[PDB]
RNA sequence: CAGAGUGUAGCUUAACACAAAGCACCCAACUUACACUUAGGAGAUUUCAACUUAACUUGACCGCUCUGACCA
């Protein structure tokens, strides 16, 4: 009760709830890992977000690439014309991280190349600057933010 | 005829029953208790005691807990409990090493279900 | 009209400028066995012990049985461990271990568990059929 | 360590069988690839109009 | 320059028992960068033409 | 001023060119995750191929065999010669050449001479005024001998500190002693030219490190050089 | 989705399952040495960064407002892994055309 | 080089004895991945003696940390 001294010994809602890159720590850092073989991608990028967590990283999401189909071609034995030799699959892994200050970037940059697999291409990029951040919300979610609005 | 203490609807887990038979399984140990409802203890078995410990290769896996069921089941007849209830989550429940744990209670003698509170 | 509490606040430890990178609980084992400590404790607003707890004395009981026995720790720990290891040492106790097909004997169990805590046991089984209450009060 | 994240496996539940095989760059360096067919080698040809 | 009107109205958070020129002010009560300005010693409402 | 000298020191690392060879332990659980692999995988085109051919020949239009092309795939793998994983100079144990140690990371180590005596040491030079501490780890490129190199600098803060005093000689109010900063970057591409070689640097890896280094300063530098 | 591409399933003797389940054990304990090294080589270089930067401020307060800046130029950074082999400084592949498909 | 300081695997004011506990950690399966859960794995009292219970008290032995010597 309001009057009595264990006011608000319910309350819970400031627990739970209640990009811009700085001098000092970079925004948001997208990892690329460009790897012929599927399961080295798959297996670098769990052990790059299995990293972030125990560095007290944020991870924002972790998302797969297009596949893209690359055919190669060999010039025929005595000949002009090309033929089929072998098919070459590319697999990219993204995993999106924030929070990273520039001192701890240094550490952490060389620890993960140190890891990386053979045949596989290491690709760190900021794409704040095309946001694009805009993703399916849940009902809840909605009546929060519109209620703000009302 | 003793009442069972009714209610906690709306919480987990519930409080009617007279005995009830709660499992603590930790990182290194497994512990079975059979507790009161007003908290008290009745009886234990738990893989700290040498007496478990020297007969287990592991003290965290199924056998081992399969081995406190059979351990505390000979202790209940001997305390005279014979009705306790088990009060599962859904993902213990579904865990082959309580199933096991229930099995051994059952084959001790013991049933996980208290006979019903007679009211006339 | 309020009134300031009269004790430390449940989540007042909790601080809320970092909230973003604060450990959660991503669980419910790990809340319900942190919400079973804190309810064993004692509290100064009105809790469901005070009520229907069974009310104690805050003075100790005392002991009036013989003296506990005199066993050095150091001797006793070593003599374990050595056991332990030629037990893991085994491979048909692994396999077994590793099958869920091993098994206690329950007779051997019960025979070390008279000698070490068994004692003990029995008093806080006696405890809770209350003949230290009634025949030594 | 490259080999901290390196040895795995297939994580599905339905693929088709692969074979280890090495696949040569333009320059003779070589990398260890899942390939479909179990050709012992694989060598990139050089593009001609990248010349 | 100030804005005759606000772009998009907003319904307020503060109870609908508005007291809103009555009683001490409980905001912007302190200097913050300059060191004059002009002290409100009552209560109304300030229009566009103000 | 200040009694402590700034120098602001690099530590250029080469990145592994090759693979660290499998441990013992690790080939036997890759063979295992391949055997797996087989056994809970579908038949794939190929396999398909040679079932149908060997139930076709039993009985009895593919001018190529399964069995046949295979065949064609490892003659020309055995005429192609792969790369020597262990190079010349790692049995000439040359530690002047970024070719060696393809595996294990090397770094960089230059002697210089102070007090009339060579010292091993990474390359530094002094903290000037208008200058940010980082670039002067940059600026040590530019004083090497004949050097074409591209450096990948991470971060600007410093991966080590090291303090020494002069020991009692040439000890001085105005100069007690100096505190450099040990700045890390990889060596992209790129490599020393070949009118000095022997004399002027070497390359060797952590373990192969406390050779050349003194017992103080290899305290600070196994510190902030990795071997993994 | 055709099942004329399943392939039998051959039962595993029981050595196999045994081999197996004793070499899965092994490997827990090899990959546990892994993270522990890892593990002790990034608390190693962030002890080291921080009392680095801690031994700057006194000589020069100036140079540690510089060093805790971020770097622009550090990104986009690209690093190719590692080779089977090295490269051969004298090697002619062949000619060929790449197409690709998306 | 001495001087002090200090001692449970990563953390802990866990350890009365009945007992070296709890959590953190690692692998596999589930997940695109994380997480949860299921199923597994690795662990420790610096070492000695002191009337004995001494992880607990004393010193030694020992390691560690810190400050000067030492120092390019």
């Amino acid at each position: 009760y309001k009057t009595k001294p264990t006011h608000g010994i319910g309350k819970y809602k400031h627990l739970i709830k209640a990009n811009l890159g700085t001098d000092y720590e970079y925004g948001v850092l997208n990892i690329h890992l460009t790897a012929y073989d599927m399961t080295l991608a798959e297996s670098y990028a769990q052990y790059v977000h299995n990293l972030c967590n125990s560095l007290s990283i944020k991870v924002e999401e972790s998302y797969a690439m297009p596949t893209k189909t690359i055919e190669v071609l060999q010039l025929q034995d005595q000949g002009s014309k090309m033929l089929l030799d072998s098919v070459l699959t590319t697999h990219e892994r993204v995993v999106q991280i924030s929070g990273l200050s520039a001192t701890f970037a240094e550490i952490f940059l060389e620890i993960i190349q140190s890891s990386l697999p053979e045949g596989v291409r290491l690709s760190v990029k900021e794409h704040t600057e095309e946001d694009f951040k805009g993703r399916f919300k849940a009902r809840p979610e909605l009546e929060e933010l519109l209620a703000k609005l009302k | 005829v003793a009442r069972k203490e009714r209610g906690w609807r709306t919480v987990f887990p519930s409080r009617e029953f007279w005995h009830r038979l709660r499992v603590i399984r930790t990182q290194h140990h497994v512990e079975a208790l059979v507790e009161h409802q007003n908290g008290k203890v009745v009886v234990s078995a738990s893989t700290r005691e040498w007496a478990i410990k020297k007969h287990l290769y592991s003290t965290r896996n199924v056998v081992a807990c399969e081995s406190i069921g059979r351990v505390l089941a000979q202790r209940c007849l001997e305390a005279g409990i014979n009705f306790m209830v088990y009060q599962p989550t859904p993902w213990e429940a579904a865990s082959d090493s309580m199933k096991r744990l229930q099995s051994a209670m059952t084959e001790g003698g013991v049933v996980l279900r208290e006979p019903q509170r007679i009211y006339e | 009209r309020r009134t300031p509490p009269l004790g430390p606040m449940p989540n007042s430890d909790i601080d809320l400028s970092n909230l973003e990178r604060l450990e959660k609980y991503r669980s419910f084992d790990r809340y319900r066995r942190r919400a079973e400590q804190e309810a064993q404790a004692p509290h100064w607003w009105r809790t469901y012990r005070e009520y229907f707890g069974e009310k104690t004395d805050p003075k100790e009981k005392i002991d009036i049985g013989l003296p506990p026995p005199k066993v050095s720790r150091t001797q006793q720990l070593l003599e374990r461990k050595q056991a332990i290891q030629e037990l893991r040492a085994n491979v048909e106790e692994e396999r077994a271990a590793r099958l869920r097909t091993a098994s206690v004997p329950l007779d051997a169990v019960r025979a070390e568990w008279e000698r070490t805590c068994g004692p003990y046991h029995k008093q806080r089984l006696a405890e809770y059929y209350g003949l230290y209450r009634d025949l030594f009060h | 360590d490259s080999s901290r994240a390196s040895l795995t496996r297939v994580h599905r539940q339905a693929y088709a069988r692969l074979y280890p095989v090495l696949l040569v760059k333009q320059d003779g360096s070589t990398i260890h690839i899942r390939y479909r067919e179990p050709r012992r080698m694989l060598a990139m040809p050089i593009d001609l109009d990248t010349l | 320059f100030i804005e005759r009107a606000p772009l998009v109205p907003k319904v307020r958070r503060e109870p609908k028992n508005l007291s809103d020129i009555r009683g001490p002010s409980t905001e912007a009560t302190e200097f913050t960068e300059g060191n004059f300005a002009i002290l409100a010693l009552g209560g109304g409402y300030l229009h566009w033409g103000h | 001023g200040s009694p402590w000298r700034l120098l602001g020191a690099l530590c250029l690392q080469r990145p592994p060119v090759v693979s660290k060879p499998l441990t013992p332990l690790q080939e036997e659980m890759a063979s295992l995750l391949q055997q797996i692999e087989i056994e809970r995988s579908l038949y794939s085109d190929h396999e398909l191929r040679a079932l149908d051919e060997n139930q076709r020949l039993a009985k009895k239009q593919d001018i190529l065999l399964a069995q046949d092309l295979e065949d064609m795939w490892e003659q020309k793998f055995l005429q192609f010669k792969l790369g020597a994983r262990i190079t010349e100079a790692d049995e000439k144990n040359d530690r002047t050449s970024l070719n060696r140690k393809l595996d294990r990371n090397l770094v960089l180590l230059v002697r210089e001479k102070f007090g009339d005596q060579d010292v091993w040491i990474l390359p530094q030079a002094e903290w000037q005024p208008g200058e940010t501490l980082r670039g002067t780890a940059e600026r040590t490129l530019a004083t090497l001998s004949e050097n074409n190199m591209e450096a990948k600098f991470l971060g600007n803060a410093p991966c080590g500190h090291y303090t020494f005093k002069f020991p009692q000689a040439m000890r001085t109010e105005s100069n007690l002693g100096a505190k450099v900063f040990f700045f890390k970057a990889l060596l992209l591409t790129g490599d020393f030219s070949q009118a000095g070689n022997k004399g002027h640097h070497v390359w060797v890896t952590k373990d192969e490190l406390g050779d050349y280094l003194k017992p103080k300063y290899l305290a600070q530098v196994r510190r902030f050089v990795s071997d993994l | 989705l055709d099942k004329a591409r399943e392939r039998p399933q051959v039962e595993l003797t029981f050595e196999e399952t045994e081999r197996r389940a004793l070499l899965l054990k092994k490997w827990s304990l090899y990959k546990q040495q892994e993270r522990k090294m890892e593990r002790d080589t990034i608390r190693a270089m962030l002890e080291a960064q921080q009392e680095a930067l801690e031994e700057l401020q006194l000589e020069s307060p100036k140079l540690h407002a510089e060093a805790i800046k971020r770097d622009p130029n550090l990104f986009p950074f690209e690093k190719e892994g590692p080779h089977y082999t090295p490269p051969i400084p004298n090697y002619q592949p062949p000619e060929g055309r790449y197409n690709d498909i998306t």
